[PDB]
């Protein structure tokens, strides 16, 4: 009777404390899963933003690089000022991109990398080692160490 | 007196003089909550419209120009202060709104023929943070911890307690700002020591010398500069940039407003940049319009120039520290730790000055912007609430699949007495033998992590692939004893495996 | 002493049962709050990026508005191409903004409301209803109902008479 009461109380206490510990352990694992899910959602949103954002920088860079530096003179005050403003806006755009992890890709004279570079064409070049970039057609971008868009680049072939 | 049966969440509200903050103890670390507009800070401004409204926060700063005689900003300078006091007498001239005398001789504020005490303004701001905390929590919060400056009297502490109580919030305990900073920096679980708290960056500068004897913090001396803060650094940089631009071209942006705003924001960005980078540049295309055309600003700013601009301000943080050391009756060798709080305690010149003044390298293990709120949340969680129970895994376990994928049957951070079950199908049609391989690791490849054991389940009725079901149940029990077994409903023939000791070669193999 | 020890044990059992129920309620609350946080981080999460690029968009708009619209001729063939490139870039950036919920706030004649508009001056304007916004100095932005940058307006004021 009373002797069995102590045994049953000890068993009930052990079961209740173990169930409490398991309930508390579920909260921590659920919290970690929630943090992972929130971070993954943030990453997906930022990636979706950057993928559409790259085209603005590409178009602006093409527009500014269209004009050569020979005719940018003080006798054309409406063109030198605009060119300077556009170059500074490009610098600002690149600064904001690299501030939020969006890294540019300008591998001039670097070793060819299939993951980070796209081989537009193969052409031997004198004085340059094969498999090394000789020119860059389009500048790619990298986000947090992953290639968001490979750079369309040329690879020196063997002559 | 028995247990209080809190059954609620305690939030630590940092009722600041300009910018407030609310933080809660999510699990093992204090988490600062963000308001509706996504910011981590609610400005302590309360304004009332002509008919009736209670715009608090950014919607109260934004409309300040159209409502200049009703917006109450930085009312923490009038809490618990009698009307016939030197501080209120000096303050009344500057504030556009009317500070009036109350019946009980208290400095109150006026709005559209209705009397508000300085406690009630803080009560409204506390209601705002209560809403922004209930939004995150989901359920209402009743008990809270609100922090006050270390120089507050007992009357001001009572006034802040009343302000907390008015906003449907049973204030748990009123804490000191230096004590909350020490709690956030983690000096609560430390032996007897003497520390100093460097609070620079807000609207005011304050230095307080503490003492951690017997695990309880006792304030020894408090001092600081009334008219010094983090706004002066930005103003100095802004004025230098404006003067440099005027010298370079000939247009002063002081008469401009949009250009001034752009320059101010760029100055803030560069100042925040001139703490981990030696050199910075400021680009602001199309800053101003002139008859000759647009004008662009392009300044190259180095760390040395910035240090030389604000050297006087940092120099001004030297006499109060020495006076606080003198009144605390401790020399530069007694101080065993230095606590850095505030936004302006990040530039290396300030840290060098602090080290020179105290002789110790300052502790920068916690973001100084939100240390007071984090400490308040930690103290509120520890004092009341079942959080200290949760206060008290480099590898995981998996199995082998037909495709070789290292399926994660059990999680990594899981308690030992946990039982989980999973069902799996056969490999191919006509298969009669099912083999399960046990391994430990975190990479998604069974053979690339470890190789512990292998047991084969023999005997299943013939069936097309995908129809047979085999249930894998893990019965790890007690502490360190692992039970791995597979159950199938076809034939009553299972297999066992030991896997009692794993990961014996704990070395850089994972790395 | 055994009787009071067993009474204390039973009280502890009741307390731990209540605490277990509290833990179950807490994990349910965590599930709901996690769902809400995941949804919010799905919607927002480009807040810092957009708040940074607002100035690039403003600069491009100012560049489109600053050329005097008279020297874009065949006498200046290279200036014309640069202006066309700038216009195309501005249009593309405004197309990217609109896709991700960015809606420029341009209350030309709407009613002032502090939740979205930041007042810059209180100049009275004759012929305009009091409480409306006279002009928009800078077009603010907002995404999914969250005002990233307020539109800097000038609110009209009732006449002194």
């Amino acid at each position: 009777t009373l002797l069995e009461e102590k045994v049953k109380l000890e068993e009930q206490l052990k079961e209740t404390v173990e169930k409490y510990k398991r309930a508390l352990a579920d909260t921590e694992n659920l919290r970690q899963r929630s943090q992972k899910l929130v971070e993954e959602a943030k990453l997906y949103g930022i990636q979706a933003f950057c993928k559409d954002l790259l085209e603005v920088a590409d178009v602006l860079e093409k527009a500014t690089q269209c004009v050569p530096k020979e005719e940018i003179k003080d006798d054309n005050p409406h063109l030198k000022n605009l060119y300077e403003g556009l170059v500074m806006t490009e610098v600002q755009i690149q600064k904001v991109f690299t501030k939020h992890g969006l890294l540019k890709l300008n591998p001039v004279g670097a070793k060819f990398d299939p993951a980070e570079h796209e081989a537009l064409f193969h052409t031997p070049v004198e004085g340059k080692e094969p498999g090394t970039v000789a020119l860059v057609s389009k500048v790619g971008y990298k986000l947090h160490g992953r290639t968001l868009r490979p750079a369309l680049v040329g690879v020196v072939k063997e002559a | 007196m028995a247990s209080e049966a809190i059954k609620g969440a305690v939030v630590g509200i940092d009722l600041g003089t300009t910018n407030s903050c609310v933080a809660v103890m999510e699990g093992k670390q204090a988490k600062v909550l963000e308001n509706a507009e996504g910011a981590r800070t609610t400005p302590s401004v309360v304004a009332f419209t002509a008919d009736g409204e209670r715009l608090v926060g950014m919607p109260a700063k934004r409309q300040a120009v159209t409502n200049p005689n009703n917006t109450f900003y930085a009312t923490k300078r009038l809490i618990g202060w009698r009307y016939d006091d030197p501080e209120v007498q000096k303050d009344i001239k500057n504030v556009p709104f009317k500070i009036v005398r109350a019946s009980n001789g208290d400095a109150w504020v006026e709005a559209h023929g209705k009397l508000y005490s300085p406690s009630q303004i803080g009560a409204f701001v506390l209601m705002k943070m209560k809403e922004t905390a209930e939004n995150y929590l989901g359920h209402t919060a009743k008990n809270a911890v609100i922090t006050v400056p270390a120089y507050f009297n007992d009357s001001q502490r009572q006034a802040t307690k009343d302000a907390g109580q008015i906003s449907g919030l049973n204030v748990l305990r009123v804490i000191n700002e230096p004590t909350a900073a020490a709690l956030a920096y983690g000096l609560d679980k430390s032996e007897d020591k003497v520390i100093a708290v460097y609070d620079l960056g807000g609207g005011t500068f304050d230095i307080s010398i503490l003492e951690i004897q017997k695990g309880v913090f006792e304030v020894k001396s408090t001092n600081g500069d009334t008219f010094l803060g983090g706004e002066d650094f930005d103003q100095a940089l802004l004025r230098h940039i404006v003067k440099e631009f005027k010298r370079e071209t000939g247009v002063d942006l002081t008469k401009d407003n949009m250009a001034l705003q752009r320059v101010r924001e760029a100055a803030e960005k560069a100042k925040c940049e001139l703490s981990s980078s030696v050199q910075t540049d400021i680009n602001l295309p199309y800053l101003t319009m002139d008859s000759s055309g647009p004008k662009h600003l392009n300044m190259k700013l180095t760390r040395a120039q910035f240090e030389g601009i604000v050297t006087d301000l940092i120099r001004r943080t030297i006499a109060p520290c020495q006076k606080a050391m003198q009144d605390a009756e401790v020399s530069k060798s007694d101080i065993g730790e230095v606590i850095l709080v505030g936004g302006m305690t990040r530039m290396p010149k300030v840290q060098q000055t602090v080290q020179d003044l105290f002789g110790r390298a300052p502790s920068k293990a916690v973001n100084p912007d939100e240390a007071v709120a984090i400490g308040a949340a930690i103290q509120g969680g520890v004092l009341a609430g079942d959080v200290t129970d949760v206060l008290l895994t480099p590898l995981s376990l998996g199995i082998e699949t037909l495709g070789g994928v290292f399926t994660k049957l059990i999680n990594r951070n899981t308690t030992i007495p946990t039982k989980k079950s999973q069902v799996f199908s056969t490999a191919a049609d006509g298969q009669t033998q099912v083999e399960i391989k046990v391994c430990q690791g975190e990479r998604e490849m069974a053979g690339d992590n470890k190789l512990l054991g292998q047991f084969t389940l023999i005997g299943i009725p013939p069936a097309p692939r995908g129809v047979p079901q085999i249930e894998v149940t893990f019965d790890i029990d007690a502490n360190g004893i692992v039970h791995v077994s597979a159950k199938d409903k076809g034939t009553g023939r299972e297999q066992q495996i030991v896997i009692q000791s794993s990961g014996g070669l704990s070395k850089d193999d994972i790395e």
